[PDB]
């Protein structure tokens, strides 16, 4: 179904002729097939948002992602941010959670000012114009790097792969540093700015070296968020 | 050589169900999901010759 | 000499030799091509002739595979089978071998016909060299039919004459005789071809 | 009637008389085209406007009615030029007018010349058409004769010689006939609107426009557009082409040679290979060897002798992208293969049928696996047949057939499977930041010693051109090592298998300098590259 | 295809009774179990594409593996139904 996705956003939402189409869809951007002598191509060209049930009832903290997923390791690798969601336990958070819900469900009973004043409640955006603002965006903003800070971006590059062998975890690649660089090109994107500044390239390299340490097995977790303060909180 | 005038803005609607013997050669207004289309071909106009086209 | 995939238009009704492989072959089936008849009153044997568009080379016009019942005269007639002449006939199919398919391309092959003697001299899987006339049959189309006559003409290869390929079996002449009868007298022909 | 006549007659003063500064374009073209038994002319729609406005104005109107008339006007000029039989000849034409995109032909365009492009995606076998064609008369037994040609027929009616409703018959035993060609145009990629599965169109070709193309090429069109019968008064809609658009000299081998004479070559393809990744030299010196090979032999009493190379690999994954880049034929693939054939092959299902993985399919080539811990479970036992015997045997289900699988191995992961190899090595790393950098800035530069064409065509030239043997002096060093080797083992293994994969190695370095006879310079590097331990 | 409707599509605003739901198979207890997600059923084949409503309540009949309930163990140790089904019944 990945011709429907063309230029768009790919969901989903569950999970073997499938995982493989998956894997040819993120190495490629184009998709081609053979038939009883037609050959022939397609393009898929979309954005990939996927989720999934970490193997059977509850995820395991104490072991890296591989554990916990059925999945071949260039999927992790060509993915950009990988993220795990847990039910943890506090009651302030629960009773904050229920507040909330039955406060919606209230809010949402069948029994103009009404509407006005639930909408601007609701957000603090309304969602039409954020709609019209995501497709302006998309249509007219291409913002590029600048040449200034890239010589510390490199350096970072270098110091956690330094810190990501001495501490013997798997190494941080140049698909991360893409991402990174992907990913500070969104945030320019968001305010309509046509130049990348040095907090865009500071929040994809918190959120790329988050994710990074998700990933790791808790004892390598410990000692990475200990060197990595300067990146993850700091900069 | 030839212009169509399209009319918009019809005042009654119906869906598939209400559609009778008596609608027969009526205007009507609908509304739905198109499930299925076939591909485009030319159709002969008159019956020297004219096409046009055809789905 | 030419292959299946060369085979061309240029070369209708010449006599060609192709070469490959079988792929199909048809049940044997056998062919009217003469009939006899004997007249009750009178006492004389009357016989026809039938024929087909692959029965012969050249073209004639074609017959209905009907019995005569009665004769000119208003007699009565029976057949006579025995008498009668039929023949054996068998369509097979022959392709380019496998080791000149050129790119992964879709391979091409040719029907032929073979009758009396040469039926079933072969099985699928036999590499085989074919004789025969290359020939056109049929209307085309051109007898009134929806295709607006893009559709082409068929053809086949009439089977003369067919030879296998060796791709086991070898026929001795006298010298062999004579050498494996004087090597057998040796003392010791085991040792000597057990080492070979 | 007469107008027949005068358009045959300017058509054929056209071809007699097209210059352009001193030359009979087209008298020349026409006497060259027959000298080689082409029977066909090229013409160019910019010359005939500019010989005739009107000519040209008669061709666009009518094309299907005026198109015979040209090619007859070929055949009477073409009688002149050669004769004190020939056939009706083809015209061909080129043209500049603008293209209409595929997915814009409507009913405006119906009997036009239009012109397109795009992306062939089929093609049909060849089929006879007939153009004279001879009739029997089935009551009086007359006969007669047809000229067919193939623009947008039937059999006639108007008996001769009552003779009857409908007493017409073919002589094919004296008629002539043409091939004919199917093929099918898909739409560019790059002009589809978003969402939605490319549109395509089918057409027709015939005498020398067949078999001119194959499936998968970008290609530019000029043909007629019309439909034929195949709702209510609808019809389906095709085209019919006018014309399509889509080993060593001496002084490459020259360069070869000089390189083959350097006394540093070895030292300079091993530099050559993944130049980025650092140190890992015995690595590369065997990515060498395995690029060159041994040599194949084939003795009098038929046994036959391997000449591939297997290697194995324990910064993994950037060189067999390189090798995968170098090699003259590569395939790449991961444990799992691409479909249940797995590496090897496998029986599915209905009737039962057989397919072959990435080991058949990379037969004559190198093939390279990423990770080979992840081979399934059949592979693991199949792979013993493919590397030893390079073949691939099935007897199961009805199915009995050998594949074959005649590849060098390259294979890497993180047991007795080592064994199957002829060399072992694992992987080695270095941390200087100055390399990082230095790459990031590369990235950077993107984001805002030999090169791989030379080298595969060196290596191309080398393995075409030498199969080197062994002296004498390889001889006895080999055996006395050998023999040393394993009464050293016994007092404290090797084997035959061993010693006859030293001996490719040997011949493989012996391949480079093109030297016909391999030597005890070669033996020694041989047994010191086979340190994989 | 025959398209005709089934059990759930005649419960539609209605209770639709399963019995011994421990005996179905797998793949049918995946399709009860899309379509229990959404109150809505989907049709795409030979050309012809449905979408359908399903607004229908579940009651459901099991027996415990091994046929006698154990004391020691978890619901989910004694019924053989999968995770995501059993955290959609609002009661057991
Ligand atoms: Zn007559």
């Amino acid at each position: 179904a990945l011709v429907l996705a063309d230029k768009g956003v790919c969901l989903i939402d569950e999970f073997d002729q499938d995982r493989t189409s998956i894997h040819e869809a993120m190495e490629q951007q184009s998709i081609s097939i053979s038939k009883a002598g037609i050959v022939t191509t397609l393009q898929a060209r979309c954005s990939i948002i996927a989720a999934a049930n970490p193997n059977g009832g509850r995820y395991n903290s104490t072991l890296p992602l591989a554990q916990n997923v059925s999945l071949t390791e260039p999927i992790l690798s060509r993915f950009d941010i990988l993220c795990v969601v847990r039910d943890l336990v506090d009651e302030e958070a629960d009773e904050r959670l229920a507040t909330f819900v039955v406060d919606s469900h209230v809010r949402s009973h069948p029994e103009l000012q009404r509407q006005r004043k639930k909408e601007e409640e609701i957000s603090p955006i309304p969602q039409e114009l954020l709609m019209k603002y995501i497709h302006y965006a998309r249509t007219k903003i291409y913002p590029k790097l600048h040449q200034m800070d890239m010589d510390k971006v490199s350096r970072v590059y270098a110091d956690l792969r330094r810190e990501s062998i001495s501490t013997g975890s798997f190494p941080i690649t140049v698909r991360h540093l893409e991402s990174i660089l992907r990913i500070a090109e969104s945030f320019a994107k968001m305010r309509l700015s046509e130049f990348v500044s040095s907090y865009d390239l500071d929040r994809a390299i918190k959120v790329v070296v988050d994710s990074f340490v998700d990933a790791q097995k808790v004892s390598v977790r410990r000692q990475l968020r200990r060197s990595f303060a300067i990146y993850t909180l700091g900069h | 050589s030839e212009i169509h005038v399209r009319i918009s803005d019809f005042p009654t609607i119906y869906s598939l169900r209400e559609l009778r013997e008596s609608n027969l050669s009526s205007l009507v207004r609908v509304t739905g999901v198109v499930t299925r289309r076939t591909g485009v071909f030319p159709q002969l106009k008159y019956v020297k010759t004219v096409y046009r086209n055809y789905q | 000499a030419l292959s299946p995939r060369t085979l061309t238009a240029q070369h209708l009704n010449k006599l060609v030799s192709v070469e490959g492989i079988v792929t199909k072959t048809s049940l044997v089936r056998p062919k009217l091509i003469r009939s006899v008849h004997y007249a009750a009153k009178t006492g004389r044997f009357h016989y026809r002739d039938y024929t087909d568009a692959t029965t012969t080379l050249t073209t004639r016009i074609p017959t209905p595979a009907i019995y005569p019942t009665e004769d000119t005269e208003g007699n009565k007639l029976t057949t006579e089978y025995g008498y009668s002449t039929f023949i054996d006939h068998q369509r097979i199919t022959v392709q380019e071998m496998p080791e000149m398919a050129p790119a992964g391309q879709l391979p091409r092959s040719i029907d032929v016909i073979l009758d009396d003697d040469l039926v079933d001299k072969t099985k699928p899987g036999d590499r085989v060299n074919v004789v025969g006339v290359f020939k056109s049959l049929g209307a085309g189309g051109m007898n009134q039919s929806n295709s607006n006559t893009l559709i082409g003409f068929k053809t086949l290869i009439l089977g003369n004459t067919v030879y296998p390929l060796h791709a086991a079996r070898q026929m001795l002449t006298d010298f062999d005789i004579r050498n494996i009868n004087k090597l057998s007298k040796k003392k010791d022909i085991f040792d000597i071809l057990s080492q070979s | 009637d007469d107008d027949n006549t005068e358009i045959i007659k300017s058509f054929k003063n056209f071809i007699l008389e097209f210059r352009l500064d001193s030359q009979f374009i087209y008298r020349d073209q026409l006497r060259n085209n027959i000298l080689v038994k082409n029977y066909s002319l090229t013409v160019n729609m910019e010359h005939l406007i500019g010989y005739n406005e009107d000519i040209y104005k008669k061709l666009s109107d009518e094309p299907s009615d005026i198109i015979p008339l040209f090619e007859t006007a070929i055949t009477q000029v073409a009688k002149r030029i050669s004769i004190l039989s020939l056939p009706t000849f083809q015209l061909i034409l080129n043209s500049n007018a603008n293209q209409i995109p595929l997915r814009d032909l409507d009913s405006e365009h119906v009997s036009k010349i239009v012109r397109l492009s795009g992306i062939i995606i089929s093609t049909s076998v060849l089929s006879s058409r007939a153009t004279y064609l001879s009739i029997m008369c089935r009551n009086c037994r007359h006969t007669t004769s047809i000229t067919i040609n193939n623009f947008n027929v039937s059999l006639p009616r108007s008996c001769l010689s009552n003779c009857g409703p409908d007493p017409y018959i073919i002589i094919h035993e004296s008629s002539k006939f043409i091939d004919q060609q199917f093929l099918k145009l898909q739409e560019i990629p790059e002009l589809v609107p978003v969402g939605e599965m490319p549109r395509n169109l089918t057409m027709t070709c015939d005498r020398y426009l067949t078999n001119k193309v194959i499936p998968g090429t970008r290609v530019t069109i000029v043909g007629i557009y019309s439909i034929y019968n195949s709702g209510v008064a609808i019809r389906t809609p095709y085209i019919k082409i006018l014309g399509i658009q889509s080993m060593f000299t001496e002084e490459e081998e020259e360069e070869f040679l000089q390189l083959s004479r350097n006394p540093k070559l070895y030292e300079i393809l091993t530099n050559s290979i993944a130049p980025s990744i650092f140190g890992n030299e015995d690595i590369k010196k065997a990515i060498v060897c395995l690029l060159m090979g041994g040599s194949k032999k084939i003795l009098p009493d038929g046994m036959r002798l391997r000449g591939d190379i297997n290697v194995l690999l324990l910064a993994k994954s950037q060189l067999l992208k390189f090798v995968e880049k170098v090699s003259p034929i590569a395939v790449y693939t991961s444990g799992k293969g691409s479909s249940a054939a797995g590496l090897t092959a496998s029986v599915q299902r209905r009737e039962f049928y057989l397919e072959g993985g990435a080991m058949v399919l990379a037969d004559g080539g190198v093939v390279c696996i990423d990770e080979f811990d992840k081979m399934r479970d059949e592979d693991r036992v199949a792979i013993h047949e493919a590397m030893e015997q390079q073949t691939i045997s099935i007897a199961k289900a009805g199915i009995t057939t050998v594949l074959n699988s005649r590849t060098s191995v390259l294979a890497a992961a993180n047991t007795t499977i080592l064994s199957r190899f002829d060399m072992i090595f694992i992987v080695k790393d270095d941390h200087n930041e100055e390399r990082d950098i230095s790459i990031a800035n590369h990235v950077i530069n993107i984001h805002t010693e030999i090169s791989i064409e030379k080298m595969k065509r060196y290596i191309t030239y080398c393995r075409l051109k030498c199969a080197p043997r062994l002296s004498p002096q390889a001889a006895e060093k080999l055996s006395s090592n050998f023999v040393t080797i394993r009464k050293q083992l016994l007092i404290n293994p090797i084997t035959i298998r061993q010693l006859e994969a030293i001996i490719r190695i040997t011949e493989s370095l012996a391949k480079l300098e093109l030297s016909p006879i391999a030597q005890e310079r070669h033996v020694d590097e041989a047994i010191r590259l086979f340190q994989a331990s | 295809v025959v398209i005709e409707a089934g059990a759930l599509m005649l419960a539609d605003n209605g209770i639709c009774c399963i019995d011994e739901f421990d005996k179905m198979d797998i793949s049918d207890q995946v399709a009860i179990h899309e379509a229990m997600e959404q109150q809505t059923i989907s049709i795409a084949k030979a050309g012809i594409h449905a979408t359908l409503n399903a607004r229908t309540s579940i009651l459901a009949a099991a027996n415990p593996v091994g046929g006698r309930y154990n004391r020691k163990l978890s619901l989910r140790g004694n019924l053989n139904m999968t995770a995501p089904i059993m955290s959609r019944f609002d009661l057991f």
